[PDB]
């Protein structure tokens, strides 16, 4: 066997909410390395945590991470743990374990463990379109807004329109819920003698929307 | 504590190229210390290299990591296609703030459109003016919003496509929102556009209640 | 928040001398430190560098896994070529507090 970490499934808490994360390493001696938790932020970096030797549950924290998180392990079924008392808004962000030697580099990483924190109850998306026009083509869309949590998945034409699609990449508002856009490009001769169509789900909500894009 | 400064931000070059990030340390650091990682969008990061120069177990032979003291270097010979990332380099609990390698392409100037709400949405309370910059090298561009010809500040959010894997260009919605009583009193809505690729500024506007 | 203590193996009170068998798995040692090996050949004509977390010898290889011996793969060396290896052992700043290694004690019941 090779050397995996895994990680343990995405979570959405309240803020004031507990939580652990697990990293379950295989392929390897357990012991013998140290685990580290790396975190990332929406749209940002990396930040070192904190590691852990699992032989002797030897912990170090980052200044930044002292007294917010704790770092701990199980020998015996081979898992490290993350975890808050009291989680707030700003943890979210995806975290990351990795495998570090004593030189202190990550070789082998988790897949990352998405945690979303938010005051926010699950809301299906408002959708509203982007109609046409102001030559050669022309631009159209829809409005996927407020929802949460991410993520939601838009079509155009039930799949039949691929070609010149842009869903853009969801953007969290003031409010805490999603607000994110879908565009295409088109050619202006075709409004008028070809439906356009954009299929919203949103599968935490179990909402499934259409809205019939119409120029003018 | 250490501080890693990585150099440049962005580095810009075509499949093939040489590669050249560059980490600068605060202060002269031991080289079996530091590491340099690659992290493709929506992937977890991968370790390239550690102790400044050693090749992590299946990195190919195009990546090669040299530097000693305060000045280590990671050099990409070949571009691949899939060596466009991000790349990070670390010493312990300390991380660069990383340099994206993206695909240089031929300068290409967005193409503008703006959206008036939705009557639907009006009903709702809120108003959301949408710009598209569609299909456009570089990624540098300024986007304004002139409600009549006053300019607005934190009532805007941006967002940005990845860079296409057939045409190598990015796409940006610029999102105004303001409230129905606040949409309902202004009659010019324009969004005006700074890019490399346009000679001058493009502005695209609309009267409020006045479209086919 | 506080790591694992030491453990008694086997005690001995013996004329009014007690002596302890501890279970040393020396994770202060195999946590802190680690090898830094230089090898040099002749094709490989600059000097190959590579570090090294185990010094296990388990096997399954046709020689050995005694006690007072190291094992470890050297990569690099041809069985061709004349190689000449030499070995450093570096420490893991991690385990230092205010610039001293193994820096604190630990709490033990003889009862």
């Amino acid at each position: 066997a090779e050397v995996q970490l895994v990680q343990s499934g995405a979570e959405v808490k309240k803020p004031g909410e507990s939580l652990k994360i697990s990293c379950k390493g295989s392929g390897y001696s357990f012991t013998s390395y140290w685990i580290g938790w790396v975190r990332q932020m929406p749209g940002k970096g990396l930040e070192w945590m904190g590691v852990i030797y699992p032989g002797d549950s030897y912990t170090r924290y980052s200044p930044s991470f002292q007294g917010q998180v704790t770092i701990s392990a199980d020998k015996s079924i081979s898992t490290a743990y993350l975890q808050w008392s009291s989680l707030k808004a700003s943890d979210t962000a995806m975290y990351y374990c990795a495998r570090m030697p004593n030189w202190g580099s990550f070789d082998y990483w988790g897949q990352g463990t998405l945690v979303t924190v938010s005051s926010a109850s699950t809301k299906g998306p408002s959708v509203f379109p982007l109609a046409p026009s102001s030559g050669g083509t022309a631009a159209l869309g829809c409005l996927v807004k407020d929802y949460f949590p991410e993520p939601v998945t838009v079509s155009w034409n039930s799949g039949a329109l691929t070609s010149g699609v842009h869903t853009f990449p969801a953007v969290l508002q003031s409010s805490g819920l999603y607000s994110l856009s879908s565009v295409v490009t088109v050619p202006s001769s075709s409004l008028g003698t070809q439906t356009y169509i954009c299929n919203v789900n949103h599968k935490p909500s179990n909402t499934k929307v259409d809205k019939k894009v119409e120029p003018k | 504590e250490v501080v890693l400064t990585q150099s440049p931000g962005t580095l810009s070059l075509s499949p093939g190229e040489r590669a050249t990030l560059s980490c600068r340390a605060s202060q002269s650091i031991s080289s079996s210390y530091l590491a340099w990682y690659q992290q493709k969008p929506g992937q977890a990061p991968r370790l390239l290299i550690y102790g400044a120069s050693s090749r992590a177990t299946g990195i190919p032979d195009r990546f090669s990591g040299s530097g000693s003291g305060t000045d280590f270097t990671l050099t990409i010979s070949r571009l691949e296609p899939e060596d466009f990332a991000v790349y990070y380099c670390q010493q312990y609990e300390t991380f660069g703030q990383g340099t994206k390698v993206e695909i240089k392409r031929t300068v290409a100037a967005p193409s503008v459109f703006i959206f008036p709400p939705s009557d639907e949405q009006l009903k709702s309370g809120t108003a959301s003016v949408v710009c598209l910059l569609n299909n456009f090298y570089p990624r540098e561009a300024k986007v304004q919003w002139k409600v009549d010809n006053a300019l607005q500040s934190g009532n805007s959010q941006e967002s940005v496509t990845e860079q296409d894997s057939k045409d190598s260009t990015y796409s940006l919605s610029s999102t105004l929102t303001l409230s129905k009583a606040d949409y309902e009193k202004h009659k010019v809505y324009a969004c005006e556009v700074t890019h490399q690729g346009l000679s001058s500024p493009v502005t695209k506007s609309f009267n409020r209640g006045e479209c086919a | 928040v506080k790591p694992d203590p030491p453990h008694i193996k086997n005690l001995s009170f013996h004329n009014d001398d007690l002596y302890v068998q501890w279970e040393n798995p020396q994770n202060f040692i195999s946590r802190c430190l680690f090898y830094e090996v230089e090898v040099n050949n002749s094709q490989t004509e600059t000097h190959n560098v590579f570090y090294v977390q185990e010094a296990k010898c388990e096997n399954p290889e046709f020689e050995r896994n005694v006690e007072n011996t190291s094992c470890f793969m050297v990569p690099g060396v041809l069985p061709d070529t004349l190689n000449t290896v030499r070995i450093r052992v570096k420490t893991n700043k991690l385990c230092y507090e205010d610039d001293k290694l193994w820096s604190n004690w630990s709490q033990e019941m003889s009862i």
